[PDB]
């Protein structure tokens, strides 16, 4: 008929850029197939992006289709933890695929 | 078959691309298999009678940061398959009657960012696969008792970023929220004057009185 066996991840929806302003909402959108389903992480600069899933205290939240989703851009005088280069990276058991990267930007 | 692509989307694999496009309207003839429709960050000001209602297997609508000031009481109407449901960063003043009936599968609603000045108490009444809801950043003074009674799957809320009218007639939330611990952005009172600025998680439910 037609079987699905299981498969690395792929990105088949990349992060795009996006401007936004300080206390408004943000999504980057990562949508990778893969099967298991793969899991997502996202990085910042480098680093690992801390979201509900590894702080239930927060402004971040990754949702179930991969995306991060900001309730409202934190941007201040002398705190800026949102704005900067972010890449998703989609895990299984065979293997990983890590998107280009995306601008989150403030105005 | 003919083409059911519009020319300023893309469609890959029933995931409709639309985002970014100047769009002023929802493209009509969309594939019938369609699972994804995303016209977030463009400039739709409607959404007009029955609009998804034809595409049966949605299960993502995203319409984030459009312009939207209006949406049909049908817009929804007989989808049984949708998840997720995206309308943050609008201009939505109010939901009309019977706007999210027979959503059952729904389980991510955002209307963040928009300016909803009032919900009706049946506005969530078939949602009972519900995870989250964000409310935060409108205009609600206050959120009449019942109105989250049908969310029997709730994980997640965000109400903060309204102007609630702490009194009698919002005890109801501080008791659902001491029971029901889910609301992670810090709903706040703006008034009376004893209680603003106070999250209605910190005020004991006795205080809450006309």
């Amino acid at each position: 008929s037609l079987r699905q066996e299981d498969f690395p991840p792929r990105i088949v929806e990349h992060p795009s850029d996006l401007i936004v302003s300080k206390g408004e909402p943000a999504t980057l959108n990562c949508k990778a197939e893969g099967r298991p389903t793969p899991t997502i992480e996202w990085y910042k600069g480098g680093e690992r992006v801390e979201t509900d899933k590894d702080d239930p205290r927060s402004h971040r939240m990754l949702l179930p289709s991969g995306s991060l989703f900001f309730l409202r851009i934190v941007h201040g005088r002398k705190s800026r933890p949102d704005e900067g280069v972010y890449v998703c990276v989609a895990r299984n058991y065979l293997g990983e695929a890590v998107s280009h990267d995306a601008s989150l930007e403030v105005a | 078959g003919s083409l059911h692509c519009p020319a300023a989307c893309t469609c890959s694999n029933n995931i409709v691309d639309c985002r970014g496009k100047g769009l002023t309207e929802i493209p009509t003839n969309l594939p019938e298999t369609i699972t994804e429709i995303r016209l977030e960050q463009n400039t739709i000001k409607v959404i007009p009678p029955g609009a998804f209602s034809p595409y049966k297997k949605l299960r993502r609508i995203d319409l984030s940061n459009n312009q939207i000031s209006e949406l049909a009481p049908d817009a929804f109407q007989g989808l049984r398959s949708l998840n997720s449901l995206v309308l943050y960063g609008n201009k939505i003043t109010e939901l009309p009657k019977s706007l999210f009936e027979g959503l059952f599968s729904l389980q991510l609603l955002l209307l963040n960012a928009n300016k909803i000045n009032c919900l009706r108490v049946d506005a969530f009444q078939d949602l009972h696969n519900l995870n989250l809801l964000s409310l935060y950043d409108n205009k609600l003074q206050t959120i009449a008792k019942g109105t989250f009674s049908p969310l029997r799957a709730i994980q997640t809320m965000h109400l903060a970023q309204n102007p609630f009218i702490c009194d009698c007639h919002l005890k109801w939330l501080a008791d659902y929220l001491h029971t029901n611990p889910i609301e992670t952005s810090g709903a706040r009172c703006t008034s009376p004057r004893r209680l603003a600025n106070k999250r209605i998680g910190q005020i004991k439910s006795k205080k809450f009185r006309c």
